[PDB]
């Protein structure tokens, strides 16, 4: 989201998600422990579009 | 990673200057030593992908 309010700042995607999880009140460790599950659910949801 | 445990930052991110690791806020570079007072523990050192080895400072031991 940084490029929408200044210069673009590179970040690892998994860390980008970690920020977005904290933003909804879910501790970031949830993402890392379940990174594979989350990526898989995402891939399925997009495929069904 | 420290002592087999996974330590995450309470706020900010972990960054390396090439030789040492620090924790800093996201919107302004201002590095500080990684300690037990700015991290939290959750899960072991084997569950996180991309986890690295370091030592987390404990501010209570120097007085014991
Ligand atoms: C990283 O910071 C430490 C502490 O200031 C310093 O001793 C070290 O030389 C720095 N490393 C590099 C590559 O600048
Ligand atoms: C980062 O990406 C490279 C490929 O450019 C890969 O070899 C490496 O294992 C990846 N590291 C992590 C932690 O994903
Ligand atoms: C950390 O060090 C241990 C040995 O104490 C090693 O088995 C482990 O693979 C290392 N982990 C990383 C991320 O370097």
């Amino acid at each position: 989201w940084t490029f929408g309010a200044g210069p673009a700042l590179q970040i690892p995607f998994p860390m980008q998600m970690a920020y977005r999880f904290n933003g909804i009140g879910v501790t970031q460790n949830v993402l890392y422990e379940n990174q594979k599950l989350i990526a898989n659910q995402f891939n399925s949801a997009i495929g069904k579009i | 990673c420290h002592d087999g445990k996974a330590h995450f930052p309470r706020e900010g991110v972990f960054v390396s200057n090439g030789t040492h690791w620090f924790v800093t806020q996201r919107n302004f570079y201002e590095p500080q030593i990684i300690t037990t007072d700015n991290t939290f523990v959750s899960g072991n050192c084997d569950v996180v992908i991309g986890i690295v080895n370091n030592t987390v400072y404990d501010p209570l031991q120097p007085e014991l």
